[PDB]
DNA sequence: GCATGCTCTACTGCTTCGATATCG
DNA sequence: AAGCAGTAGAGCATGC
């Protein structure tokens, strides 16, 4: 009779003595209550209120292997949360060690199907607990983050985004893609076409641009290769010619300048299609910063010569006194002078004939201290002609 | 990087709600045991070693300032069987300061309760006065009071 | 859980009508809240004083809590009784009082909903001991908060539920808005008036539960039986006089020494005998010698035959009488045998006679078992423990002796006259209720330093008779049942 | 075949509270 | 007497 085997089952079960034989009746409970899950005939209604009468007499009286137990049902079992929410979310506080890592993997598999997530994690402190250094539950919790995000306000989203990006000094390449994909998301997702509705839905569009571009000098190849691939979409920067140089100045960001040339012309040649010969140059840009200062410093010059067909003369004193206005951003907002890119904006600029005005107060401040100075002395001697 | 942590538990402990202090006082001081014993280059080394050891703000002075309460022992407990292992990753270049720490574990055995900390002050005595052997050092402690 | 303890919160109701004097001139209930609350922390401060307590305002204008929600704000963390926090709870009486509440907070707002039970639930989720029961009074009048919403009522059912999921048990004090019971409103699948029991039926106990010794009984040499030796009667007093050093209110910890043979220096207890003077001739022993001569036998209890219940006369006894009990910890399936000789002892009548040294060294003493079964009614009416009871014996010096030698006769005329007295003097004993003149002094005259209210509360004496209620329920017959066989006449 | 990296549960020991013999 | 933690003799997997 069937009534007799599963209530041996769970009676061992009952058995609160080895790590070995609970941790594999819950295991294979969680297997058996899968697949006759599945199998919706019958013979579910009962196993599920024995193991669930079973797991509220363990409740009361014992709570570690309660947790355990719960946990390790329904690591293959989702719907057996549901008779115990406010039962976890009661006894996350409190807990330590990694029996905090089962709760929050518990909550994991029940942030979909539930209404009014936030109030409770925020009462739980739970910026105390993404603020631990043990790895996996600052893997999960930003994977429950990943989940809770899309539900949220605003006025929330503000406070949750403001503890999250202080993970550019984190190890694990895949807790970092996590934070490089939840910021994926609301950078693409707050594009804001004429909304305006806040100053904090104008907020965090700023402090998720400021990662967004400080995360092209991580210390690993392919996540950045993950980034490059996203921002030579569309959408982000154009792809006729000379919009993605137009644009290319506003992802700037003074904690990356260093790269800044070599990123520039490998955005710039990205959109490339006697063919051997220009990817040796982008091998060789990016170690060498001489020769990419003189690639950009020539490509710049050859794109600016052959648009005087193309974009004519109305369009060509709006272009140039925007990048006039740029070129003096750039030099304004750096704090760690790099010479070969002083020399390289300040030996673009001394030659076209509406730049030579550039910022005569800044330029011999950068000069001074960049120690470059015979490029802004000829900078100053020909804009002091004509 | 050190010295934010140090200034930030010195700082979080006058007010209410001791165990709060206790919590983050055990969070800074795993991160000071994790972040000063892995640093290698000697010159730095020397720079740990003069930047925890000032005579206004520092472990010593932090262990001397709160020994008036019962909430500061884990913290306690784990400076005080960290400097054991602090005077094995250096040597003898510690022998400038070492009459303070003399007195400072004195002090914390003869005026605390609970031996779950009165054994390691002895543990910090016995490691010191092992090293530093019988020699013009041995006339700062006035062993004839100590008997 | 033997070191686990039980919390309380103390939610009171503050939005329209509880501040009302219900348009009388006799008192607000409010005050009588505050009557209560102060009742139960000045009992349960000497009473169970290890008890995790907490008092929570609902439904006022400005709200203080860890959650930031409205018309929520609390005065006292889940804590310790404090005589500070009692010193600041009783400044909440009179008229003045009201106004203090009024201009520190007010009170009214669209109240509290779900979201009071919610600022329980977590107050109870935080603090990190060991909880058993987890009881809220309520302090609340109304009998529908929802009174124009349905959605506000469902809510606040389902928030029961999932309270009542983890088992938070509520049950409120419902003040005297008809003085009983006429509105029974559907204030009833939430929770599963008196007062006056809160208020002055709890002055100063204790509360304990441990088992003192854990022994065993040998029959023969290989019958052993474990049993646990419980104290019924533990003969209490007062707690222990601390020592101060004077200006800045702290202890002494004071030390001892042994010295000086007339030349200074300190001594080791190391060289330090025991002995004893006759006259000249001194008899000397070291310390293990003077602990070695009184060992006679191994810790336990020895079984020495049996007797019937008939010898053992109630002038007999030198102990407050202990209690034991089996348990299956020790030697595994001891109370089926303890079952069954308890069977056939109340059976057949019979008590066993044993040997008992109970630590473990100690010169024996001869106990008597005796056997003893429960009591109970429908009202789970557990008054008698089901086991053995140990009546102890005297040995050889206690018996003293009297002269002996008187014996004069009477006359049965006054036998009728003494059933007339004791008649009217007649009462069934107690069930409780002789409480302690020193200690009730005592401990109120601590509390008039402790709260300092006015003065000592002079503690009402209780072991007196009532003279006057003697000498009226006996009458005149005091003078002839003095000179009716008997005249003094000088 | 000797000297290290890595788990492991039973033993023992300190704290907390309560109870009992002791000189005065 | 309850209870609370943490050491440590005792084995397994591994290197020279």
């Amino acid at each position: 009779q069937s009534s007799e085997y599963f209530q041996a089952l769970v009676n061992n079960m009952s058995f609160v003595r080895y790590k070995e034989v609970y941790a594999a009746a819950a295991e294979v409970l969680g297997l058996i209550l899968r697949y006759v899950m599945e199998r919706k005939n019958i013979l579910e209604e009962s196993l599920c209120e024995l193991v669930a009468k079973q797991l509220k007499q363990h409740q009361n009286t014992m709570e570690d292997k309660f947790i355990v137990c719960l946990n390790k049902v329904t690591k293959s079992f989702p719907p057996l949360a549901d008779r115990f929410m406010n039962a976890v979310f009661f006894l996350l506080p409190k807990f330590h060690g990694v029996l905090k890592t089962l709760c929050l993997e518990v909550v994991l598999c029940r942030v979909e199907g539930m209404t009014e997530l936030y109030f409770q994690l925020k009462s739980k402190d739970f910026v105390q607990v993404m603020r631990h250094r043990d790895d996996e539950r600052q893997k999960v919790c930003l994977d429950i983050i990943y989940k809770m995000m899309p539900k949220l306000k605003p006025v929330e989203l503000r406070e949750l985004l403001n503890p999250v990006v202080e993970f550019v000094s984190h190890p694990s390449t895949t807790c970092r893609e996590q934070m490089y994909n939840i910021l994926m998301w609301i950078h693409d997702n707050y594009r804001d076409p004429e909304s305006e509705t806040d100053n904090d839905s104008q907020e965090i569009f700023k402090l998720a641009k400021d990662v967004l571009i400080q995360g092209l000098i991580d210390e690993n190849p392919g996540l950045q290769l993950i980034i490059r691939n996203f921002w030579s979409h569309e959408t982000r920067l154009p792809s006729n010619t000379l919009d993605r140089l137009l644009a290319l100045n506003s992802l700037y960001s003074p904690k990356i300048e260093v790269h800044f040339l070599s990123l520039a012309t490998n955005f710039l040649l990205e959109m490339t299609s006697h063919s051997s010969l220009i990817t040796p140059l982008q091998a060789v840009a990016q170690r060498d910063p001489i020769i990419a200062k003189q690639l950009f410093s020539s490509l710049f010059s050859g794109i600016l010569k052959e648009m005087d067909k193309f974009k004519t003369l109305s369009e060509k004193n709006n272009i140039t006194q925007k990048l006039l206005q740029d070129f003096n951003r750039f030099l304004n907002t750096t704090f760690s002078f790099f010479p070969p890119f002083v020399s390289c904006i300040q030996d673009i600029s001394c030659q076209h004939a509406a730049l030579l005005s550039l910022d005569p107060a800044a330029v011999s401040a950068g000069c001074l201290a960049s120690l470059q100075q015979p490029v802004g002395i000829r900078l100053l001697e020909e804009a002091l002609l004509r | 990087g050190v010295r934010c942590s140090l200034l930030r538990l010195q700082e979080t402990l006058s007010a209410a709600d001791r165990c709060g202090a206790a919590l983050a006082g055990h969070q800074l001081i795993r991160g000071l045991g994790q972040e000063c014993v892995l640093s290698s280059s000697p010159a730095v080394l020397a720079l740990q070693t003069s930047l925890v050891f000032s005579r206004d703000f520092g472990l010593l002075v932090f262990v001397r300032k709160s020994l008036n309460s019962i909430e500061f022992r884990e913290c306690r407990e784990e400076i005080l069987k960290f400097l054991c292992i602090f005077l094995e990753k250096m040597g003898q270049k510690i022998a400038p300061y070492s009459v303070e720490i003399k007195n400072t574990c004195t002090s914390v055995y003869t005026k605390d309760r609970a031996a779950k900390c009165k054994i390691p002050a002895l543990d910090l005595l016995i490691k010191l006065l092992q090293t530093f052997r019988s020699s013009r050092l041995m006339d700062e402690f006035k062993i004839g009071e100590l008997f | 859980k033997y070191s686990g303890r039980d919390s309380l919160i103390f939610l009171v109701d503050a939005s329209k009508a509880m501040f009302e004097s219900q348009s009388e001139d006799e008192l607000t209930p409010f005050d009588m809240s505050i009557q209560c609350i102060q009742s139960v922390y000045i009992s349960k401060i000497i009473s169970s004083d290890r008890d995790l307590l907490a008092v929570v305002f609902y439904g006022t204008e400005k709200d203080k809590n860890s959650v930031n929600f409205k018309n929520i704000y609390v005065l006292q963390e889940l804590d310790n009784p404090g005589a500070k926090r009692i010193l600041e709870l009783d400044q909440f009486k009179g008229q003045q009082g009201q106004k203090r509440f009024q201009d520190m907070m007010g009170h009214g707002s669209d109240y509290s909903l779900s979201e009071v039970l919610w600022v329980c639930a977590n107050l109870f989720s935080d603090v990190q001991f060991k909880m058993s029961h987890k009881r809220i009074m309520l302090f609340t009048n109304e009998d529908n908060p929802h009174g124009n919403d349905s959605a506000k009522a469902s809510r606040a059912r389902t928030k029961a539920g999932d309270l009542r999921d983890t088992g938070i048990f509520l049950d409120l004090m419902h003040l005297k808005k008809p003085g009983g019971f006429d509105i029974s409103l559907f204030y009833r699948d939430i929770i599963s008036s008196k007062l006056e029991d809160l208020l002055r039926k709890v002055r100063a106990k204790e509360t304990r539960k441990r088992a003192l010794s854990r022994l065993k009984l040998k029959l023969n040499k290989d019958i052993v039986i474990s049993v646990g030796i419980y104290n019924l009667v533990q003969k209490a007093l007062k707690p222990p006089p601390i020592k101060l050093y004077r200006e800045t209110n702290e202890p002494v910890k004071t030390k001892t020494r042994t010295f000086n043979t007339s030349t200074g220096g300190l001594l080791l207890p190391s060289d330090t005998k025991r002995s004893q003077i006759y006259g000249s001739r001194q008899i000397i022993l070291e310390k293990e010698e003077t602990e070695e001569l009184k060992r006679f036998d191994d810790p336990g209890l020895m079984l020495m035959g049996f007797k019937p219940l008939v010898l053992l006369k109630k002038h007999h006894y030198l102990r407050p009488s202990l209690f034991v009990y089996p348990e299956e910890s020790l030697v595994i399936g001891s109370s089926t045998l303890f079952s069954a000789l308890l069977i056939k002892c109340l059976e057949k009548e019979v008590a066993a006679l044993c040997r008992y040294t109970p630590r473990r060294n100690i010169p024996p003493y001869f106990v008597a078992l005796v056997p003893q079964e429960e009591e109970l009614d429908d009202q789970k009416i557990q008054v008698t423990p089901p086991g053995f009871q140990l009546v102890f014996l005297p040995f050889a010096d206690d018996k003293r002796k009297m002269p002996f030698t008187e014996k004069i006769m009477a006359t049965p005329e006054q036998v009728g006259k003494m059933k007339a007295i004791v008649e009217k003097l007649r009462f069934t004993y107690r069930s409780d209720s002789f409480e302690n003149p020193v200690l009730q002094q005592h401990f109120r005259n601590l509390e008039a330093l402790a709260l300092d209210l006015m003065e000592p509360e002079q503690a009402v004496d209780l072991t007196l008779p009532k003279v006057e209620a003697m000498n009226k329920r006996l009458g005149s017959l005091v003078d002839e049942f003095k000179e009716l066989v008997y005249p003094p006449d000088y």
